[PDB]
RNA sequence: UAGGAGGGCGCGGCGGCCGAUGCAAAACCCGGGGCGCGAGCCCGGGCGGAGCGGCCGUCGGUGCAGAUCUUGGUGGUAGUAGCAAAUAUUCAAAUGAGAACUUUGAAGGCCGAAGAGGAGAAAGGUUCCAUGUGAACGGCACUUGCACAUGGGUAAGCCGA
RNA sequence: GGUGAACAGCCUCUGGCCAAUGGAACAAUGUAGGCAAGGGAAGUCGGCAAAACGGAUCCGUAACUUCGGGAAAAGGAUUG
RNA sequence: CGACUCUCGGCAACGGAUAUCUCGGCUCUCGCAUCGAUGAAGAACGUAGCGAAAUGCGAUACCUGGUGUGAAUUGCAGAA
């Protein structure tokens, strides 16, 4: 909706910055594991259920 | 009918984000949170499923103020 | 009402009007427009943006 | 080799009993076959001055016979496939109409 | 990076490779068993020739439902054959790459010829179709690894 | 055959005994040589690069070809079925490694205004806009994209709550 | 916008598109659409499917009837 | 001779079984008793020069302060 409540606006928001990719200086940091963001999620695939 | 024609038609949402749980399970026509129990005084929580319990028990969050008491009791809770 | 009553504070102006909207990261932006009195160009050469 | 001439393509026979959705493309690469039969040349622009008359009745109804002009000429760019191409354009009939005229070379 | 077969002389034969190419595996098998123990010089005119749409490889092992040319009589009798361009094209990258190494190591390139060729499968890769009744089945490309080595031919 | 018993073979531990091992252990592969009726064992060669075996006592989550067995992989089917509704594309030029699919122009067409137009409610949540692109994706293709990457954008005393 | 009783169908203007993978060929069997001599339901469980009638003006309009209908009965003529 | 099929070996693939491990699990045993209206458990949102998660923290925000140790952090830069 054009008319977001502000809870939800607030919550969206976060989703946002909860995808991007890994910063790539993580991939060469010591004893590491991570090999890529495992929690990225696209607008089409996966609906957020809110 | 049934199915892929009547699928069609969720528009509505029948459940919202509760807040004391944020879980999705504000059952708004009723206004009760389908989860926690909310508005209840008490938790909605049930001995039949130990999986939904563990989901939610103590020690799944920050445990901002009972982190610290274990150190607080070592040493006999002491202020100077 | 804080957003004026700071922006005189500091800088040593005031606004005219403010207009504020939240960004989709969550930040709020707001959009502080100057009495002709003063002017921008100057108030932003003395904090340094241009 | 540059060379000229002019071409009178009987257009009707080569497109009988072709789809109507298809008769104007059919058309055009008829236009293109044909003239890689006359000089043998691979590469064929057909002018849109051509384009426009073929299409001009439609993609159903195509003119019958195409007074056309076939130019053989060099190929100027320095990458090239062919060193001789031919560029197919419409031809200025007559007023005597297509009546007893066989194929020209034009000077 | 050691291939299934040792050149019949190392110092004098080139050597191309490519892993993972996304084409068929069946298509490109049926290429490479119409350009083994074939000159460089007529593999690239053949070959290239066969992207043109003018003469045909040869199907005979992944050939059912393959249909019928003249332009493959005088190899396969009865005729059965195709034009695989994504094959040909790929493979031609690989004659090049090869011609190229035996360029910089120093050889005939116009006395080599197809010494050793051998396709293979690879990881296959994986998508999604949709079919009737709300089921889906797995829509799995079939990629190959290329591997050819070029030798200088001896009296 | 159903069944019962005896003697053995084999896997993994524990208490003991005898050993092997970076001059190559375990594992696995072999048109290699043998032993036993047989379960199985011993040796040879290769890969392997750090552990392992034998005997006695004893213990056990101990032996697979089936259970429309469970998990994972792979085949034949098979380059086969197929990719067919919504009329339709055609020509130059430009870009590009590469053009039936990109862009410009030209021509032919369709939607025909209870539309294939212009905007909204719910719903989605950044899909919007720009620049770039190795892969993957867009059931052909792509220089392209609702894809991937980096940035930007949503201004209210009067429109709503 | 035109025809038309008409927000029917058909065609065009503003706006939007040519997006549904393409090349060659026109074999059988298909899916969708047609047309057929003479006959006219003989086909088949069955006129299933298709064809036929269809707008308008003028005339005419039966049995039965709850006296309201049947009725756009049926049957004819005309149309640029 | 050759293609196709069956088959044997060598080599190459696909696949990840086995072999050796293991900051994990399970099981048993022991010591202690310490949440919250002085706002707990849970949730949400923020927070780093370059961070999305997890770990941490709360507009003093991957930390402030005292004490202890005594020369680092570390993927890059930097002030030191
Ligand atoms: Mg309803
Ligand atoms: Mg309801
Ligand atoms: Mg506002
Ligand atoms: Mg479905
Ligand atoms: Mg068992
Ligand atoms: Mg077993
Ligand atoms: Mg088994
Ligand atoms: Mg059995
Ligand atoms: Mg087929
Ligand atoms: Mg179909
Ligand atoms: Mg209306
Ligand atoms: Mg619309
Ligand atoms: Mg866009
Ligand atoms: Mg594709
Ligand atoms: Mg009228
Ligand atoms: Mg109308
Ligand atoms: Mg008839
Ligand atoms: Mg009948
Ligand atoms: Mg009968
Ligand atoms: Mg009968
Ligand atoms: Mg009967
Ligand atoms: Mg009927
Ligand atoms: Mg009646």
């Amino acid at each position: 909706p054009s008319h977001k409540t502000f809870r939800i606006k607030q919550k969206l928001a976060k989703k946002q910055r909860q995808n991007r990719p890994i910063p790539y200086w993580i991939r060469m940091r010591t004893d590491n594991t991570i090999r890529y963001n495992a929690k990225r999620r696209h607008w089409r695939r996966t609906k957020l259920g809110f | 009918t049934k199915g892929t024609g009547s699928f069609g038609k969720r528009r509505n949402k029948t459940h919202t984000l509760c807040i004391r749980c944020g879980r999705r399970s504000f059952h708004l026509q009723k206004s009760t949170c389908s989860s926690c129990g909310y508005p209840a005084a008490r938790i909605r929580k049930y001995n039949w499923s130990v999986k939904a319990i563990r989901r939610k028990t103590t020690g799944t969050g920050r445990m901002r103020y009972m982190r610290h008491v274990p150190r607080r009791f070592k040493s006999n809770f002491r202020e100077g | 009402k804080k957003i004026k009553a700071a922006v005189k504070k500091m800088y040593d102006i005031q606004a005219k009007k403010v207009n504020t909207l939240i960004r989709p990261d969550g930040k709020k932006k707001a959009y502080v427009k100057l009495t002709p009195d003063y002017d921008a160009l100057d108030v932003a050469n003395k904090i340094g943006i241009i | 080799e540059v060379v000229t001439r002019e071409y009178t393509v009987n257009l009707h026979k080569r497109l009988h009993g072709c789809t109507f959705k298809k008769k104007a493309p059919n058309a055009i690469k008829e236009i293109r076959k044909f003239a890689q039969k006359a000089m043998g040349t691979n590469d064929v622009r057909i002018d849109v001055k051509l384009n426009k008359h073929i299409w001009s009745s439609g993609i159903r109804s195509v003119p019958r016979r195409v007074r056309v002009r076939i130019a053989r000429k060099r190929n100027d760019e320095e990458d090239a496939k062919e060193e001789l191409y031919s560029l197919v354009t419409v031809a200025e009939v007559p007023q005597e109409g297509l009546k007893g005229l066989g194929t020209k070379v034009v000077e | 990076v050691k291939y299934s077969t040792d050149p019949a002389n190392p110092t004098k034969s080139a050597k191309a490779m490519g892993r993972d190419l996304r084409v068929h595996f069946k298509n490109t098998r049926e290429t490479a068993f119409a350009l083994r123990k074939m000159s460089l010089n007529k593999a690239k005119r053949y070959l290239e020739d066969v992207l043109a749409h003018k003469q045909a490889i040869p199907f005979r092992r992944y050939c059912r439902g393959v249909g019928r040319t003249a332009q493959v009589k005088n190899r396969q009798p009865n005729g059965q054959g195709r034009w695989p361009a994504k094959s040909a094209k790929f493979v031609l990258d690989l004659l090049k790459n090869a011609e190229s190494n035996a360029e910089v190591k120093g050889l005939d390139v116009d006395a080599l010829y197809i010494s050793h060729i051998q396709v293979n499968q690879a990881q296959k890769q994986r998508r999604r179709t949709y079919r009737a009744h709300g089921r889906i089945n797995p829509y799995m490309s079939n990629p190959c690894h290329i591997e050819l080595i070029l030798s200088e031919k001896e009296e």
